[PDB]
Formats: structure tokens, C-alpha cells, sequence
């Protein structure tokens, strides 16, 4: 009966998985699916970018991290807590933490790990939604996340 | 978690990237 929790699944599996399978999922988004699929478009248009303009900052924590399995992932979940540790939460430290959950990924599949894609998934949307929940509902939750990631085209 | 900062750092600037948008 979580449905943030469902929702946030949803958007973050469904881009780590088309990131490293190359595939989009054709099915449509889960009820609250406009809200789903405008969150899905919004973190292709700029995870797409944050990877392309940091690759260099990602290759490097991966390589330090040495991930291969899924005892890996469960210790990136530890470092991913502390992206807010300062106290400090925008969409800006979400939006990298998930884009560098689709780099992981699209590792984890060159390596033969794909089976590790969804407990990374999981291990994600834990972080954000298990403790930053009340952050999120104060934005309207992925709405937010559209709303500040809407580029104003003023004419 | 000594890395933790540069996560931090990096989502800051995109964060400061957007908001002029």
C-alpha cells in the first residue's frame, strides 16, 4: 500500500533496466501513469546528460568501488545514504544518485551480473524513499521532480 | 564513504544547473 515506494520502483528499475539492456520496456507505466511516464521521460533527458558530462567522475567511483556482486551493491547502499548526510536534499544530488545506478548497471550487465540490476534498483529507491520520504511528499513527491526538471522555454 | 563528498559536490552543480532553467 506504499505507493511511493511502488511508483519510485517503478521509474528507477524501469531506467537502470532499459539503460543496460539498451531496450525500452513497451508496457505502459503502472496506474498513476502520467505522473510515472513524464518522471521516466524527465530522467532519460537529464540522466542521460549527467552521464554523458560526468563519465569521468562515474568511471572513477566505479573502479574504486570494485562492484561485482550483489554483496557490492548492498555495501553502495551505505555510500548512497551519505549523498545527504550534510543535511542537505535537492533533486540535483537524486538525479545523480540514480544515473549513477544506470552506470552501474550497464556495467553489471558487461560482466555478466545482470541478476545484481534489480537488487540495485531496490537498493536505490530504499535510500530515497525509507529516508528521505518526507522530503519527497513535501516536493509532491515525482511531480516534483517534473516540475524542476522542466526547462522553461521563454520566447 | 570517503566519497561521499563528491557525490554531494556533483549533485549540487546539478542541482545549480537546473535551477537557472
Amino acid at each position: 500500500s506504499d505507493e511511493l515506494y511502488r511508483q519510485s520502483l517503478e521509474i528507477i528499475s524501469r531506467y537502470l533496466r532499459e539503460q543496460a539492456t539498451g531496450a525500452k520496456d513497451t508496457k505502459p507505466m503502472g496506474r498513476s501513469g502520467a505522473t510515472s511516464r513524464k518522471a521516466l521521460e524527465t530522467l532519460r533527458r537529464v540522466g542521460d546528460g549527467v552521464q554523458r558530462n560526468h563519465e569521468t567522475a562515474f568511471q572513477g567511483m566505479l573502479r574504486k568501488l570494485d562492484i561485482k556482486n550483489e554483496d557490492d551493491v548492498k555495501s553502495l547502499s551505505r555510500v548512497m545514504i551519505h549523498v545527504f548526510s550534510d543535511g542537505v536534499t535537492n533533486w540535483g544530488r537524486i538525479v545523480t544518485l540514480i544515473s549513477f545506478g544506470a552506470f552501474v548497471a550497464k556495467h553489471l550487465k558487461t560482466i555478466n551480473q545482470e541478476s545484481c540490476i534489480e537488487p540495485l534498483a531496490e537498493s536505490i529507491t530504499d535510500v530515497l524513499v525509507r529516508t528521505k520520504r518526507d522530503w519527497l511528499v513535501k516536493q509532491r513527491g515525482w511531480d516534483g521532480f517534473v516540475e524542476f526538471f522542466h526547462v522553461e522555454d521563454l520566447e | 564513504i570517503w566519497l561521499a563528498q563528491g557525490a554531494r559536490r556533483l549533485g549540487d552543480e546539478i542541482n545549480a544547473y537546473y535551477a537557472r532553467r
